DNA sequence: GCGAGTGATTATGGACGG
DNA sequence: CCCGTCCATAATCACTCG
């Protein structure tokens, strides 16, 4: 069972670096490529270069020359990525993946991807808000919503009453709004009579608040 | 030596099939005779998994409704019967020479038509001393997704300062949703009375308005 | 001796032309 | 004749196996 583990999220400063790395297991290390690949949001895959643990023998895309290093250490079966003077464009999911050999010519096994982050910003708590109808609409159901805004980092755990409400439901990507991100969720008659809120989580700011939509 | 990819974004129904194109600037064979250029799938939110190598081999755990086929300059990949679950960006790749990505092409289920279900909302009394106001509005559920939002102020449009999120088109009903924010200071929320929302979709001509006023 | 059989990807050997 | 760039790319090749 091939696999490949990589490190988990990173978040550096613009100028700073990062080294991230992808553990192998289950086949010979020393006998494949190992590739690497960036993904920016919503962009498409680029190649970035690759690497023989067998011998330490190295190409990269023209692109990431300098910008990208990469190593492997072999008592491990772990192979590394360090990018430098980091930038706003640096900002992507990076993925290693084993070129295979001899039953397929190809990238056959990928790791899960390692988000990096870049920014000067620094970590805040959401301010969720409450969003109800105003009463000036033609409607047997009825949609009503939560904000959430001004907070740093990604991401915010965004449920409809701990998790009773799955469908109606639409969670929107966080967009940046200055600094910090800011996404918001709308819900879709036993409202306001039954009680209906919002329950949203934020990891990093290590906090965890409800907002109980009550009309106006 | 790019790898270009058609089209950009490529609408089946179900059952139907879909034909994604990939074309080099030139003769992409490596010195063996082999050509290596494959077909890869990557899903929202997973990894990108592999559909083809060496131009037509199918590799092991993927549907048969998937061929792929071509030479020198010209790739085709084929899904015989689109499924409900083949939606995602497909991407060639040449794996000699100097790797490279295809631009990749994206998958949507083509559906019937559907108009944009809106719900404008008023900014939340917490928000308002708490520094700006922000009037949102959620066009939920429609099909195809090119759609276009104006924001007016007393009948005023209202361009400047707004935020759109959209969502990847759902797997179950194959519809798009969007939502806009609008962030106008408070000082300035209250300076005005009529917020709308309009959404311009190829449904008719005729937009779709929901509105509130500070009352 | 000579015709069938056999390897691969993660770059290069050859043709200009200064 | 040395060397840096550009150039187009199929194992129809080079070579060990019976």
């Amino acid at each position: 069972e091939v696999q490949l583990q990589q490190s988990g999220t990173v978040l550096a400063r613009p100028g700073a670096s990062v080294k991230m790395s992808c553990k192998a297991s289950g086949y010979t290390f020393t006998n494949y490529w190992m590739h690497w690949i960036k993904q920016r949001p919503g962009q498409g895959l680029e190649w970035i270069g690759t690497i023989y643990p067998g011998n330490s023998d190295t190409t990269y895309s023209q692109k990431f020359k300098g910008k990208a290093k990469l190593t492997a250490v072999t008592s491990t079966s772990t192979a590394y990525m360090e990018l430098s003077s980091l930038t706003n464009e640096d900002s992507a999911v990076y993925y290693c993946s084993r070129r295979n050999y001899g039953s397929s010519y190809a990238m056959d096994y990928w790791g899960q991807g390692t988000s990096v982050t870049v920014s000067s910003a620094k970590t805040t708590p959401p301010s969720v808000y409450p969003l109800a109808p105003g009463s000036a609409a033609q409607t047997s159901m009825v949609t009503l919503g939560c904000l959430v805004k001004g907070y740093f980092p990604e991401p915010v755990t965004v449920t409809w009453n701990s998790g009773s409400l799955s469908s109606g439901v639409h969670t929107f990507p966080a967009v940046l709004q200055s600094d910090l991100y800011t996404l918001s969720s709308s819900v879709t008659s036993t409202w306001p009579s039954e009680t209906v809120t919002c329950n949203v989580a934020h990891p990093a700011s290590s906090t965890k608040v409800d907002k109980k939509i009550v009309p106006r | 030596v790019l790898m270009t990819q058609t089209p950009l974004s490529l609408p089946v129904s179900l059952g139907d099939q879909a034909s994604i194109s990939c074309r080099s600037s030139q003769n992409i064979v490596h010195s063996n005779g082999y050509t290596y250029l494959e077909w890869y799938l990557q899903k929202p939110g997973q990894s990108p998994k592999l559909l083809i190598y060496t131009v037509s081999n199918r590799f092991s755990g993927v549907p048969d409704r998937f061929s792929g086929s071509g030479s020198g300059t010209d790739f085709t990949l084929k899904i015989s019967r689109v499924e409900a679950e083949d939606l995602g960006v497909y991407y060639c790749f040449r794996g000699s020479h100097v790797p490279t990505f295809g631009g990749g092409t994206k998958l949507e289920i083509k559906r019937a038509d559907a108009a944009p279900t809106v719900s404008i909302f008023p900014p939340s009394s917490e928000q308002l001393t708490s520094g700006g106001a922000s009037v949102v509005c959620f066009l939920n559920n429609f099909y195809p997704k090119d759609i276009n939002v104006k924001w007016k102020i007393d009948g005023s449009e209202r361009q400047n300062g707004v935020l759109n999120s959209w969502t990847d088109q759902d797997s179950k009903d194959s519809t798009y949703s969007m939502s806009s924010t609008l962030t106008l200071t408070k000082d300035e929320y209250e300076r005005h009375n009529s917020y709308t929302c309009e959404a311009t979709h190829k449904t008719s001509t005729s937009p779709i308005v929901k509105s509130f006023n500070r009352n």
